[PDB]
RNA sequence: AAUUAUUUUUAUAAUAAAAAUAACGUGCAGUAAUUAAUAUAUUUAUAAAAAUAUAUUUUUUUUUUU
RNA sequence: UAAAUUAUGGUCAAUUGUUAGUAUUCAUAUUAAUUUUUUUAAAUGUUUUAUCAUUUUAUAAAGGUUUAUUUUUGAAAGAUUUUUUGUAUAAAAUUUUAGGAAUAGUUAAUAAUAAUUUAUAAUUUUGAUUAGAUUGUUUUGUUAAUGCUAUUAGAUGGGUGUGGAAAAAUAAAAAAAAUAAUUAAUAUAUAUCAAUAAUAAAUUAAAGGAUGCCAGCCGUUGCGGUAAUUUCUUAAAUAUUAUACAAUUAUCAUAUUAAAUUGUUAAGUGCUGAUUUAACCAAUAAAAAUAUAAAUAAUUUUUAUUUGUUUUUAAACACCAUA
């Protein structure tokens, strides 16, 4: 149980209006439940959020759940460009070990 | 019930007990009966496995578990291999047969202490100085005692029909210890039990800590 | 008191009690606030402590060290959070302000 | 000094809950009862509720509690409260079963009273040896 | 608060275990059997391994 | 010229909103030359009233005193 | 009816402040206040593994309503071993309601796991069932007070049958199988951005207002009187009643008995009460244990007044004009 301060009046039960997770997923491009009934030729805008876009979700963005034959659309992803450091092998230490660098997509914006 | 009358009832009970001890005056030497067992143990129910059929601590051994038995020796014709070959020799088995047992029962008992895989393998018959014994004759009717030379002549049949359905340790109490590797008369029955673990008390009752004021007894 | 409490009867008066209960409540139960004798030991070792079991401490000329009471302003509660008081569990709790002074 | 049993209880609470003994809860809260039904049409057939009903098992007034000093505790030592009782066989309509009416005592400090209550128990007699009226 | 408070000398001059009063603890016969068997098993526990 | 301390009603093969009421009897109240009091019940439209029936009670000395 | 015995031959006291503990202010305390502060904006990195898998990681909230419980040995602790044998399931006892009554997948017995059976079953006026309120809770507050008052430890039969155990959709962190780190106030927000609102959730430091009124010889010309004048500039609730003086809602209700009541089959009388403090006969006066014993009692009755019953139906008398 959780503490609750007693009150001689009636208690209000708010149900709330949060931002729909479905909308956040749709704009982020990571909605795997949406089925568009009609295929169209019009650019689709998606805003990358904390590197939540990946090959898995982008494949569905290319081939929507409605059942498609081709990536017949333009796909704008605001942000989402990554930069990859070079990789090199540390021979020192206990043994040979790769260091792959990494992708600073969300961590380094394009313009401050 | 009103407790105030307890003293008066105590006086009345004292006087009644004195009148009883004084008037009838018919005590006497009466055989005590075995106390049997009770179904009303306290606590929660017990499972089938542990229903050993005694629910109290009885430190005595009553008559029904006590048996009158005689230590008979049964001789066997065995052959040993000496440098020449197959010298005849004699083998004995200790049997504790009840005084009232029949010769067939004694034979069946001997079947049960024959741990040796070589001794009791073919059908045999018991005999006294050659004279075969009637398998439905009581020991007392033959007069056999422990100082009685009795032999087991093994007829060269095979496939001796056995029934291990009767546990080697079967008393009226109907205990069934799974291990039948030794007879009850041979088992010491008092030895340290390693198949267990001693457990200390890890649940404090009332006292848990810094100061033992009263110990929260109960 | 019930399960954990050692108290067996009300402090001062109770309903009528009978037999061993009356005997215990009247005489035999532990009375820990007694100022003349402490609770009484079993039979073989009460006799040999009979002459140690009187009074509280043999000196009746005790010179009170320590702080003097404050009579104005009179405080109601002395409860402060403390870091090194190992007797705080007892320093808490209402107690009767009745003593020699 | 000598401490109460309240000090021992507070020590136990502090040890188990880590210093959590109380909260100094507000005591003078002004409650109000709001009537919903009609003046003489409460929806029940036996007890009608029109005030603030407090729902304490040991927190109702006038105070009452078990009184462990009665005939049973007076007449034989018990391994545990209520383990051994003395009563009167009241009904034997069930096979191998006796209904025994037993009494105990409740204590009311406010009135310094010792009122005797009654309780009914299904007992077991396998050989049908108990007749109504047996102690 | 009770800064200077003392106790009887019986408390400091009592021997050890003088205060224990003899009370007869009562328990069911089933409890007696259970506890006696448990104590016998604990006594008979074989040493060497952990005992 | 003396003595006086809240509730009611209502709906259709459509199913709660409309109405009304309430708030001690108490105004310009009851025939005062003035008509025994008190209780309980029955009746009558003068009803905050009256009548009838029963019961009790009210005496200030010259009837009675276990 | 015991009758006043002569040693008065021993006086010279008390106080030295040293304690066997509920103590009472009807108005001071006690609360929301005179002194109330302080912050809080969600969107989230547990881990190791043989790798599309497997091993370790069992009580978040709101809602719904709450008996008064719980040592799965079974996992771990944990060892010279070995069991999923190391007795966890039970009981006693304490609840509320201004208009107080019925309850039921029902009780016991059983060669019945998994009840085709048998019984005069079971709960309840000693207050049940349902409904309403509703976690419990010597911890709070108050008092001279066995009085009043207050409260948050928890728990959770259809979401996987997995697991030793469902406690499983959230996690101020109890360190989680290599010493990650171990003299640090960190227990950080600083896991800093992002739709979103202070509605809401938590917490008590001591590094000048009110406020109008009026016929102008009279059309809806919209003049004035008028810069209109008066009311506004510690208390309420109270704990402590733990007692009810008192009577005009009272809140209801044991029948007042040997001097009394009843009489048909029993007495007496025109209804015994005009006279008279007195009334023949029959029935009826006591009769278990126990005074401490905390139910030791019954649940019925009506002598008074009205009203019915009916009432060729009282003759009357008195009321009406039946009773």
């Amino acid at each position: 149980r959780m503490p609750r301060k007693p009150t001689p009046y009636v208690r209000k039960f708010l149900e709330g209006c949060p931002l729909p997770e479905t909308l956040v997923d749709d704009i982020a491009g990571a909605n795997l439940k949406s089925m568009a009934p009609f295929f169209t030729t019009a650019p689709r805008y998606i805003v990358a959020a904390e590197s939540r876009l990946s090959k898995l979700f982008f494949h569905h963005a290319l081939y929507p759940a409605g059942g498609a034959r081709r990536p017949c659309r333009v796909l704008i992803v605001r942000g989402g460009r990554s930069v990859r450091e070079p990789s090199f092998t540390i021979n020192t230490g206990g043994g040979r070990g790769e260091v792959g660098g990494g992708s600073r997509g969300y961590r380094d914006p394009a313009r401050r | 019930l009103k407790a105030g009358l307890l003293g008066h009832y105590q006086q009345e009970a004292f006087e009644a007990r004195k009148r009883f001890e004084e008037s009838t005056t018919y005590p006497g030497p009466i055989r005590a009966a075995t106390p049997g067992d009770t179904r009303f143990y306290s606590g929660s129910l017990e499972s089938i496995l542990h229903d050993t059929d005694r629910h109290y601590w009885r430190a005595v051994t009553d008559d029904p578990r006590v048996q009158h038995l005689i230590p008979l020796r049964i001789r066997f014709k065995i052959f040993t291999w000496v440098t020449s070959g197959w010298e005849q020799r004699m083998q004995v088995v200790q049997i504790m047969a009840p005084k009232d047992s029949t010769i067939a029962q004694v034979k069946d008992l001997v079947l049960v202490e024959n741990q040796s895989p070589y001794l009791c393998v073919s059908s045999f018959h018991l005999a006294i100085d050659g004279k075969e014994l009637d398998p439905q004759k009581t020991l007392g009717e033959y007069g056999v005692t422990e100082q009685s030379q009795i032999d087991a002549i093994e007829q060269n049949d095979h496939l001796l029909h056995r029934d291990d359905e009767r546990p080697r340790d079967w008393t009226v109490d109907e205990i069934t210890a799974e291990d039948v590797k030794r007879s009850p008369y041979k088992e010491m029955e008092m030895q340290p039990l390693q198949n267990l673990a001693p457990r200390y008390e890890a649940r404090p009752k009332g006292y848990f800590g810094r100061t033992y004021y009263s110990g929260m007894k109960q | 008191g019930g399960p954990g409490s050692p108290v067996r009867g009300p402090g001062y008066y109770a309903p009528p009690m009978e037999g061993e209960h009356q005997r215990g409540y009247t005489a035999e139960w532990r009375d820990l606030r007694n100022p003349m004798r402490p609770p009484e030991f079993p039979t073989p070792w009460e006799r040999k402590y009979r002459q140690y079991a009187r009074g509280q401490h043999p000196s009746y000329d005790m010179v009170y060290a320590g702080p003097m009471p404050e009579i104005f302003p009179m405080r109601r509660d002395f409860r402060k959070p403390t870091r090194w008081d190992f007797h705080d569990i007892e320093k808490q709790g209402k107690y009767r302000t009745s003593g020699p002074y | 000094p000598w401490w109460n049993f309240q000090t021992e209880h507070r020590q136990r609470c502090v040890l188990m809950y880590g210093g959590a003994r109380t909260k100094n809860t507000h005591n003078a809260n002004h409650r109000v009862f709001i009537k919903k039904y009609k003046r003489n049409a409460f929806p029940n057939r036996t007890r009608h509720h029109w005030a603030v009903s407090m729902t304490g098992v040991l927190s109702q007034r006038p105070r009452r509690m078990p009184w462990p000093y009665d005939l049973t505790s007076l007449i034989f030592n018990q391994p545990r409260q209520g383990s051994d009782k003395i009563g009167y066989v009241v009904g034997t309509s069930m096979l191998k079963t006796a209904v025994v009416a037993t009494n105990h005592m409740v204590y009311y400090p406010k009135f310094n009273q010792r009122v005797s209550r009654t309780k009914r128990f299904f007992a077991h007699d396998e050989d049908l040896a108990c007749v109504e009226g047996d102690l | 608060f009770r800064g200077a408070d003392t106790y009887s000398v019986k408390y400091c001059e009592q021997g050890r275990y003088e205060y224990q009063r003899y009370l007869m603890i009562n328990r069911f016969p089933s409890e007696y059997k259970k506890h006696f068997l448990s104590f016998l098993s604990n006594i008979r526990m074989s040493s060497g391994s952990a005992t």
